[PDB]
């Protein structure tokens, strides 16, 4: 009589990849993959989330807040996670900007980069004592107030000069200003208007040259006089003119230099920001909570260790991306049932 | 596998051994008996479970956005950053593929080792009167029907039940 | 290897066993006989072939030029792109080195397992009259010259040809 | 009598690296490496190849084609593979350019980057109605025609102003123009000449300032009046002058801005290009077919899975680069022949 | 491990076997004797030493600064360069973690293979009069006190010292 | 009687990570990790080290040497290893620079990048024959000499024009100059002074515009006239003025272009540098020898194959960084001592 060792034969539909034996059929398998499905973005668990530079700044754009518009001056805090919902962010009012002429649109998205950011604990450059003559701190309707006065971006001053005379380039020296080793984001620009209004406001009706230097980053502009493009991301009809606006990043301890003439939207309140936040292209009416924020798939939570599908930037407790679905053998190589015995 | 093929083991599916992956067969007048070993299996399941746990520990840096690189101004940096993301994702994917394959080559191969262990458990409890073939099989001096065979799978077998010598611990 | 060294196997080259990598030796009045096993080998060759096939599947992203980075304008990006190319190439090279080494450690080690299997094939066909040393060797109750030994390598051996007991399937 | 298991002893010159047993000698080996040998470039199999922005544009440079010269206006299509044979590409005629003053040389090599590129289905900016006064669309010998008239880069217009008077900087606004979400590559520049010819052609003999803005990318120039360097990559003797030429990349939906004065080679026909092509430094009289194009080794075909040698960018069905030649054990660890038996 | 557990080996710490990691126990009137094998150990130590040497060969490109990327001008490139440094360091760290773990899984598992070899060394020298249990143990026809057991660990044992048959090479 | 195989039981405090058996306790272990400890920087063995662009240039800054100041003209050689001790390097004398307005500070740190660098085997641009009228090669106290004459940066010429008259932008064409395929680093700038001294020195008291082009890299400046910031990294009181200074990198075979007016610190002696050196943020009074220079830990020598701790750039024979301390099992899985026998 014969007693022997043996293994089973059973349904073995699952196939597993091995080194010595090529691809083999197996009794059972533990999957390690999943193809997640597109869902809405949530709030990463152990970290705080941003998708609106500011929550207590109400009905506004992030660019609006960035630029320092009147109402949109809600004091904005810290998250260590930030979603980027505005790839090309817009303004929702105030003075008409000719945006597409500077890197300015991304100011919010640069800000987003930081963990901490602040309106500003002061305002560099004394708009009145500014090089050039005395200026009236130009104010403007088209940018309401807490009371409906004359709004102009807490960011910057509308340097309209008493003694309207033409100017050879003048040089402001924008200082560091910031608490600790924060980064500083200076903002500034220039108003330009038509033939007539130019002479009326400042003593010159010719194209005005502007030039900034900051950490070896030179930029040079030339104002436009006539035929400005239609007004947009603004409100109500000071359409004689437009402000070309730009930002300047001053690293810790460093000084900026703006060469300017007439229309000079001098800087004022200047961002101080520091800390690094993990950012991701999100698309957000932010609903609820996930373990992991995938640029595609969105709010997602960690079931299996790897995931199959679309690779993309992703932050949090995320499954690792994988070329192909992978399975762990949980069983026995297929054997055909036996009667090859005697 | 390679061991069993060479050393005349049976590439035998024994459908019907259901409570387990490995156990014993039994052969004679009564026909053929089949039993699974509910230890060699739990053992095989334990190994795999712990392997799953090990495959699951691997951590890999998040992979996010460049905080200082701007979407319309720095597209050439942003491109190089994509390339970096892609290559990372490819490199670690390949590694994980390699880890798991090794895992599967082990798990699958471990198989014949269970068989080989199961056989030593048998050699003992059958007693010294039995005859070890090399097969993975033992010629016994007594009959072994299903009840006999089940006492083996339990480890409640005693040679002497059919008056034959015994090893005792 | 470590197994054979410990458990008194012979680090024996048997030149002359040519049709194969592993088989049997045979010892006595006739001197020494040598035979190779044309299955343990095909088996060893199969494993390796499949391992080659597995080592050959690995795919890795092409690694090209930055389409937006210009040769004289963006040299600092272009440098960082070189570094990326270099590091990728180094990382995957190291991984492949690790995959293959594991492959070789397996292949080389598998060796003693064949020997160990070959021996169980022998134990069966020699019959119960033989004596298993532990060596990897069997003391037999009959002579085994080259013809005998060749019938073993084939699996056409029968104890009883020299009237001695047999296991039959 | 003793029957035993045994292994062979045989010629074992090949050495293999193992983990537990250090480096060991082996019966045989399967090599997985090769050092390929330098060969000519070919046409990647499953994808189409470019090494001349245009094939039906005859005897020309790629830069020539890029710039929109008269004859070299062959309608150029798509490849998903492109070789870069011109690191510093040249022009082969037309109006003398002072190339080394702008990024322009690489225009072709930027174009190459795309799968699809097109001459242009229109020409932005009405050269006549252009800001400033009426211009004669300056034409010029030194750039033949289909008939030998006056050639000037389909790319751009030679804005020579009737009413030769000096100008304060004027601002063109180069629009998007392109089909779908293609990229746009605007091209433009400025002619300058000598004291006398400057006054003759436009009403001013002084250095002329030029300034472009595009996607936050500012560039500013100042024309040269006297002593231009020797003429080259041109033809035949309008050597009173030279054109400084440059390009501007407009991403989908975006607007460009060129501030200018006199000599303004206004843009005209503007590239629309999209799709991404895999590019590689190739050196080409392209001969035949390979599996894989190595920046060094060149046209190469996949024998073994890995290759030893010079790492380099490479595209197609390529062997993976490897530090050192690798071999797969196909056999047995060396054993010395035996008579250590008794 | 899984082999020993299944095939009734003893998860036996034998404190007191000190000169080595593995050897023999011995059992009877005299009580229990313990001996270590000063070869199975040197062997186990050799494997590990060579594994250390192999783990130590791995070379990986230095990882330095971008020579053309300037600290205040090119911070967005410099950032992407950090990311590259970080990801490299993470990728190769993970790989090394995987290499070593495999190394440890092998080393730890090799264990039962030594035991299994040690047993074949025993089977031979005990002679054919002994009885192989399957246990890892042999029932002998003679007593084996500490002196006996020590001659086994040396390989200076002879069945016949207690007049019993012998295998001779 | 029973003879059996057995394994030991012994002190097993060390724990090792395994795949099939989770984390297990082991007899002994070979550590492969260490947490190195912060030490001083040394001289990498097989390669030569730099931490002072020049050793035979005595009491000076690296920027001083870079800029070509009088005493600090020690002929500086080659290392294939260079430490970066000055993140924001300073000057230690000579004419007061308004540093923070250009990328100039990093000139030394760019130079450091190369294996070979040289003062210059000539001086491009004939300061006298320079476009514009004849200039007196302005010299200046505030920059001593080998004898105490008038020092001005061997780098560049202080172009003070005889015939003090106002100028429309003039264009120098800075040639290649260098031996072989070295890189060239041109240097240059502009002096500016006060109302009065401006008119005295050159014939104009207005802001002066400057514009360079080099390998598609445009930069534009506008000189400051009044109220310069306090003088620093200088010496002794020519505090009427300051020089804004900048560099220009000319790749092999390539030409530079500087558009300029008045104050033009024309280039003179121009760096030729080539070879690539491995650089690292070091902090150095360089003491002795190490195997490996870690940006943190500093001078360090290779004991074990991997190290735990702070990742950082590191060069030389370095241990590979690792997430967690790793140990190699050198022994046996823990077994409890036995009397579970009968
Ligand atoms: C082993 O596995 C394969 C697939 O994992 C089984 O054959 C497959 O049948 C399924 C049924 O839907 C198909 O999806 C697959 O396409 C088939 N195989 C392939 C990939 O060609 C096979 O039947 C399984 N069992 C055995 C006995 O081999
Ligand atoms: C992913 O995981 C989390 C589990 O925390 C889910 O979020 C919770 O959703 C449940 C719904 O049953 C709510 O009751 C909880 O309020 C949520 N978080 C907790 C614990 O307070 C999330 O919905 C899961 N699914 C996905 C795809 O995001
Ligand atoms: C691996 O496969 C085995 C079955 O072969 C799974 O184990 C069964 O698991 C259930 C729980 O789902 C237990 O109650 C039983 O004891 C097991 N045997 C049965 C139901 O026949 C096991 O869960 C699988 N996965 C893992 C983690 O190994
Ligand atoms: C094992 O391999 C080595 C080399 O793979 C053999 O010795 C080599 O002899 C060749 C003959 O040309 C030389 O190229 C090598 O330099 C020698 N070894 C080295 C690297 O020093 C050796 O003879 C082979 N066989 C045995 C029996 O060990
Ligand atoms: C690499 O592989 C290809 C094989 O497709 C070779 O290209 C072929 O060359 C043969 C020469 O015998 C010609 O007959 C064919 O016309 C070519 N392609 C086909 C199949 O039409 C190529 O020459 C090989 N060698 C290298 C190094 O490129
Ligand atoms: C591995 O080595 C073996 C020889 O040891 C090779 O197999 C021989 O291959 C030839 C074909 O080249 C066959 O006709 C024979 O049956 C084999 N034995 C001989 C000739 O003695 C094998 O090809 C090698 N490579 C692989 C892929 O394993
Ligand atoms: C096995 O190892 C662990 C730790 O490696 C031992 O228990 C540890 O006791 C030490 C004593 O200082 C502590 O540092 C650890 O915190 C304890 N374990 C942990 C991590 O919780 C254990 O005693 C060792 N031996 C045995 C018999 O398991
Ligand atoms: C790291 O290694 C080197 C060994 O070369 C040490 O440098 C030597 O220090 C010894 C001190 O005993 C001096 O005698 C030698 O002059 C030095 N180099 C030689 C060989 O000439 C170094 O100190 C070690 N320690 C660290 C952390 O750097
Ligand atoms: C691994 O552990 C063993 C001990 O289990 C170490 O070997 C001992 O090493 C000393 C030298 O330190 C030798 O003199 C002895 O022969 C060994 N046995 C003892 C002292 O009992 C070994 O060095 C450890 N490390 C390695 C590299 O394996
Ligand atoms: C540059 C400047 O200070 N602005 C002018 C100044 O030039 C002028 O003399 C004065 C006349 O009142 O008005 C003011
Ligand atoms: C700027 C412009 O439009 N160009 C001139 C204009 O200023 C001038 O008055 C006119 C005289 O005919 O010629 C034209
Ligand atoms: C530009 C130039 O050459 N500089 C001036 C020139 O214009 C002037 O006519 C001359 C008078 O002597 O002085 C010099
Ligand atoms: C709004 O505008 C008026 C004048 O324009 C200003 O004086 C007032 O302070 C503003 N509202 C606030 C801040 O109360
Ligand atoms: C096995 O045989 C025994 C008697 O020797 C008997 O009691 C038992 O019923 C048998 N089992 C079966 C189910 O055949
Ligand atoms: C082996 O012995 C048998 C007889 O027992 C004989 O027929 C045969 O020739 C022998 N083989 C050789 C070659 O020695
Ligand atoms: C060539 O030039 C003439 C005038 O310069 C132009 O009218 C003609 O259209 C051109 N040739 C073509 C396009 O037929
Ligand atoms: C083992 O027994 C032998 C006699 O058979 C005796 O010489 C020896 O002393 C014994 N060893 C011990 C220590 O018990
Ligand atoms: C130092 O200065 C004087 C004039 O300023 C100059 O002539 C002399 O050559 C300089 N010293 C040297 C180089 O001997």
């Amino acid at each position: 009589d014969r007693i022997c060792t043996g293994i089973t034969s059973s349904n073995s539909p699952h196939v597993v990849k091995t080194a010595t034996q090529g691809e083999v059929n197996v009794t059972g398998v533990i999957p390690l993959t999943t193809t997640p499905t597109k869902s809405h973005f949530a709030n990463l668990k152990g970290t705080q989330t941003r998708g609106k530079l500011c929550p207590n700044c109400l009905n506004c754009t992030d660019l609006d807040v960035a630029l320092g518009r009147p109402k949109c001056m809600g004091t904005i805090p810290s998250a260590k996670a930030s979603i980027l919902h505005e790839v090309k962010p817009v303004t929702s009012g105030c003075f008409p900007i000719m945006h597409d002429r500077t890197k300015i649109r991304q100011l919010p998205n640069l800000l987003r980069g930081y963990e901490n950011i602040r309106l500003s604990a002061r305002n560099v450059t004394n708009a009145e004592t500014a090089p050039g003559g005395p200026y009236i701190v130009g104010t403007s309707g088209s940018c309401p107030n807490v009371t409906n006065g004359n709004g102009f971006f807490a960011t910057m001053a509308w340097a309209v000069p008493k003694n309207k005379t033409a100017t050879n380039p003048l040089t402001v020296e924008v200082p560091y200003i910031c608490t600790k080793g924060e980064d500083q984001i200076t903002v500034w620009g220039f108003h330009s208007d038509d033939e007539t209004q130019m002479v009326k406001l400042y003593g010159d009706s010719k194209p005005q040259k502007f030039t900034s230097s900051a950490n070896g980053v030179t930029t040079h502009y030339v104002s436009q006089i006539g035929g400005f493009p239609n007004q947009a991301e603004d409100e109500g009809l000071p359409q004689s003119g437009r402000i070309v606006v730009d930002y300047m990043v001053q690293k810790p301890g460093k000084t900026g230099t703006i060469a300017y003439q007439r229309g000079v939207l001098l800087p004022q309140k200047v961002w101080c920001a520091s800390g690094r936040s993990k950012v991701i292209k999100g698309s957000l009416p932010l609903i609820g909570e996930a373990d992991c924020l995938h640029e595609k798939y969105g709010g997602l939570n960690k079931s299996k260790p790897y995931y199959t599908g679309e690779h993309a930037k992703a932050i949090g407790n995320c499954p690792i991306w994988v070329k192909t679905p992978l399975k762990l053998a949980n069983g026995t190589k297929y054997r055909p049932p036996a009667k090859l015995l005697k | 596998g390679f061991f069993g093929a060479i050393a005349g083991f049976l590439e035998g599916g024994w459908e019907g051994m259901i409570a387990g992956w490995h156990g014993y067969t039994s052969h004679g007048a009564h026909g053929v008996a089949v039993a699974a070993d509910l230890k060699s299996t739990q053992e095989a399941i334990n190994k795999i479970t712990k392997n799953l746990n090990s495959l699951s520990e691997l951590e890999v840096k998040n992979l996010q956005r460049l905080s200082g690189a701007m979407d319309e101004l720095h597209n050439e940096i942003l491109e190089l950053d994509e390339k970096v993301d892609d290559l990372r994702a490819d490199t670690i994917s390949s590694q994980i593929e390699l880890a798991v394959l090794l895992s599967n080559e082990g798990i699958i191969n471990s198989e014949d080792e269970h068989l080989l262990a199961l056989e030593r458990k048998l050699k003992k409890m059958l007693g010294p009167s039995a005859v070890d073939i090399g097969n993975g099989c033992f010629e016994t001096k007594h009959k072994c029907n299903q009840t006999c065979l089940d006492r083996i799978a339990a480890g409640t077998f005693n040679a002497g039940e059919f008056s034959l010598p015994t090893f005792d611990s």
